[PDB]
């Protein structure tokens, strides 16, 4: 479980 | 590889609204993109507002939105708030690296606009001693940071010898100073004769330009 | 306990050189974090430099730059970590380590990177003057304090006396390493003869104090 980065 | 391009500057009132751009030279700003908009306030103070093209970091303001406009990439502030006035970058994504914009002056009016006045400076004699001249013009006191000096050596633009300096906003009146500096050899100062500074500023009808002839009064 | 991330970084070195940055991350699970490195160039606007992975599986770099930094980062010390390599000039700026959220979420308080192959000059203060106004228009006098190295100058107006009107500029870092900066003022032209005004210039890395009049061209 991350934290959403910037970009997919 | 791409470049991204966006408003140089904006200026708006309190309450109202704006939109800057975002705009990619592969094409058009796709989601696949993952637009990203980040603020600097005065005193270097970066601001994550919106990334993924329509996701605000959380804790943001709901007045800033993302979007997509047509081609580009958009960040709307509705209602906009003097707090608000900052320089906003826009960044894009390109499969493995972003790429950030040049950055958009907004400016939300605390005051009336104020022109600065416009002043120009000879090189010293002293300084001529050591083989360099150096031209000063200064803007003094206008509000909207956003301003465009030229320099005009024998009506000829120069670019390349001058480097800009500016004051932190005042807390009182909001207001900005600006220091030009143009640099270049003695020989090339005694080459020519009429030297100019060419502001453009907001609270001017048309730019102002201020000059001197080297030798004269 | 509120998010920090607390940078601690060199700040001069000479061109050739290497630096290694670091980053360190309170108040988050930083091993599931995004992390990044960006800066900001004293006239150029943000430029990314790069990203790693919370594993460091995967770490992007903007390709201009792919060769000169190395980012790594410690997820034990909760550490992120960027080494520049044999720097250039271009690359004084002010270097920053967010952390992604939706976005550049999290924020560092930068590191200032000065990159010059100067010794350490005094300045040499010219004189700002104006001809006089003719029209009574507000005149303006100051002194341009250039060529030194390093950063701190300070600069006073009749030894502190007067101080309303006064504009001293930030220095910009020249091309040939040294800065350069101008101290301003606006006084009545009225008051252009008859009053003195000597800018006191003090650089305490070549302990040199200038005290230089400013007078309009004679004519
Ligand atoms: C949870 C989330 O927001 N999404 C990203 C996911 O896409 C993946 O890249 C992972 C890599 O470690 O990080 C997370």
């Amino acid at each position: 479980s991350t934290a959403p980065p910037a970009h997919g | 590889q791409a470049v991204v391009t966006q408003e140089s500057a904006l200026t708006t009132s309190p309450g109202e609204t704006v939109t800057l751009t975002c705009r990619s030279s592969t094409g058009a700003v796709t989601t696949s993109n993952y637009a990203n908009w980040v603020q600097e306030k005065p005193d270097h103070l970066f601001t994550g507002l919106i990334g993924r093209t329509n996701n605000r970091v959380p804790g943001v303001p709901a007045r800033f939105s993302g979007s997509l406009i047509g081609d580009k990439a958009a960040l709307t502030i509705t209602g906009a708030q003097t707090e608000d006035e900052a320089i906003y970058f826009c960044a894009l994504w390109y499969s493995n690296h972003f790429i950030f914009g040049s950055g958009t002056k907004v400016t939300v009016l605390k005051r009336t606009v104020a022109a600065p006045s416009v002043f120009i400076f000879p090189p010293s004699d002293e300084q001529l001693k050591s083989g360099t001249a150096s031209v000063v013009c200064l803007l003094n006191n206008f509000y909207p940071r956003e301003a465009k000096v030229q320099w005009k050596v024998d009506n000829a633009l120069q670019s390349g010898n001058s480097q800009e300096s500016v004051t932190e906003q005042d807390s009182k009146d909001s207001t900005y100073s600006l220091s030009s500096t143009l640099t270049l050899s003695k020989a090339d100062y005694e080459k020519h004769k009429v030297y100019a500074c060419e502001v453009t500023h907001q609270g001017l009808s048309s730019p102002v330009t201020k000059s001197f002839n080297r030798g004269e009064c | 306990m509120e998010v920090k991330l607390l940078q601690s970084g060199g700040g001069l070195v000479q061109p050739g050189g290497s630096l290694k940055l670091s980053c360190a991350a309170s108040g988050i699970d930083f091993s599931g974090y995004w992390m990044s490195w960006v800066r900001r160039a004293p006239g150029k606007g943000l430029e990314w430099i790069g990203e790693i992975t919370p594993d460091s599986s995967t770490i992007n770099y903007a390709p201009s730059l792919k060769d000169e930094f190395i980012i790594s980062r410690d997820n034990a010390k909760n550490t992120l970590y960027l080494q520049m390599t044999k720097v250039r000039s271009d690359d004084t700026a002010l270097y920053y380590c967010v952390s992604y959220y939706e976005g550049f979420a999290y924020w560092g308080q930068g590191t200032l990177v000065t990159v010059s192959a100067a010794s350490t000059k005094g300045p040499s203060v010219f004189p700002l003057a104006p001809s006089k106004s003719t029209s009574g228009g507000t005149a303006a006098l100051g002194c341009l304090v250039k060529d030194y190295f390093p950063e701190p100058v300070t600069v006073s107006w009749n030894s502190g006396a007067l101080t309303s009107g006064v504009h001293t500029f930030p220095a910009v870092l020249q091309s040939s390493g040294l800065y350069s900066l101008s101290s301003v003022v606006t006084v009545p032209s009225s008051s252009l003869g008859t009053q003195t005004y000597i800018c006191n210039v003090n650089h305490k890395p070549s302990n040199t104090k200038v005290d230089k009049k400013v007078e309009p061209k004679s004519c």
